[PDB]
Formats: structure tokens, C-alpha cells, sequence
């Protein structure tokens, strides 16, 4: 009566500001300030979809 | 109707097999998931009445 096996899956679940968020981490390189770097994420991020 | 519809979608917590009595010869904890609910229309129409 059931079909019970083995799968993969998390053990934390986080929602940041109602929406479930993923935690992801970095630091920028020597030279580049923090805003550079800032704005280079949310340009990666922009040129995904929605 | 509403005991049919009480009965047949409920939460369901199994817990795991690595719980914290953890008696000697274990290595390996797994947590269990049933997802005993419905979530679309035509999952609610097969509710068994009687």
C-alpha cells in the first residue's frame, strides 16, 4: 500500500521575508570596493529570469 | 463529508530513525515523510464517503 524508498532532501528550511531564501556567501577581490561587487551581484541575479 | 474530508487529509509526522536514545550499532539517521495531504481538485473528488 505504499511505495516507500530512499530520496534525497534537506533537513533546514529558511524563508527570509515570507518567501523561502537560499543562504549563499563571498567576499570581493583586492582592489574592487564592497559597492563594485554590490552591484555586480544584482546585475547577476537581474540577468536571470523572474 | 466534513469527517470523510478530516479523516482522508491530515498533517502527517513519522519522525526518523536515528532518534536521540540512539542505542549502540548506528551510524546512519534518516528522517521519514508520508505528504498524506491533497492539493489538487482532482485528488479531493476520489475521497472515499462510504
Amino acid at each position: 500500500i505504499a511505495t516507500v524508498s530512499w530520496q534525497m532532501g534537506t533537513e533546514q528550511s529558511v524563508r527570509f521575508n515570507g518567501y523561502p531564501a537560499m543562504e549563499l556567501s563571498g567576499s570581493p577581490a583586492t582592489g574592487v570596493s564592497t559597492g563594485q561587487a554590490m552591484e555586480a551581484v544584482q546585475k547577476m541575479v537581474d540577468e536571470l529570469g523572474s | 463529508v466534513g469527517s470523510a474530508l478530516s479523516a482522508q487529509n491530515i498533517q502527517i509526522s513519522a519522525g526518523s530513525i536515528g532518534s536521540l536514545p540512539a542505542v549502540r550499532g548506528q551510524t546512519v539517521t534518516a528522517t521519514v515523510t508520508a505528504q498524506g495531504q491533497l492539493g489538487t481538485a482532482e485528488e479531493f473528488g476520489n475521497v472515499i464517503l462510504r
